[PDB]
């Protein structure tokens, strides 16, 4: 039912609010595979990230309409929820720029 | 947004 | 058209096109400036063009079709290009944020091409 | 607006 | 591609 | 693969 329309290899991380420094999302440092699922059906979209090692889901949350998506350098992006901040550090210029447009793409039609 |  | 494209962006850049002979950048369609530059998708037949118009006068500067496989070329951060098999196009955008536009939207028709 |  |  |  959803469909996937980018992978990008990042090192996904969250904002530990308390401690005032990023901490690995998942409790694990190091490279995920990160996707933008498309659900056609009611065109929502969500990111969802895997470890490479060992698979574990490390990200898996909505991309809201209205979304303020930060590229604060050419290959560390940024967002927020009510909740938490997420951060992707790309493993290259050319996974950024994968993620970013199917990010920028997915605000735009929703 | 926090710096990285 | 207006009933089979939809524009999936717009951009502001200075159009230009590469003259080899010469071997130096000129303005596209005769006369330096800004122009709005969009890329069309026609929804029907899954394809995609750009084609920019210049802010003052209006005059078409671009009317290029984007071929399944072309190499978009990011120079930097402000000038983006690619060529065809005829001319080679760049886009000096106004700011980052339209290159940015510009690029995501460019990246997502070669992606669904 | 042109023709393609 | 030229450059800019 | 997880629910959303």
């Amino acid at each position: 039912s959803e469909q996937s329309i980018c992978q990008a290899r990042a090192a996904v991380m969250v904002y530990d609010d308390a401690n005032k420094k990023w901490v690995p999302a998942g409790g694990s440092t190091g490279f995920s595979r990160v996707h933008i699922y498309h659900h056609t059906g009611n065109n929502t979209f969500r990111v969802v990230g895997r470890k490479i090692q060992d698979h574990q889901v490390v990200i898996n949350c909505a991309i809201p309409k209205g979304l303020k998506y930060n590229q604060a350098t050419q290959t560390f992006h940024q967002w927020r929820d009510a909740r938490q901040v997420y951060g992707l550090n790309f493993g290259s210029k050319e996974d950024a720029n994968v993620f970013a447009s199917a990010m920028m793409h997915a605000l735009e039609v929703l | 947004x926090p710096p990285x």
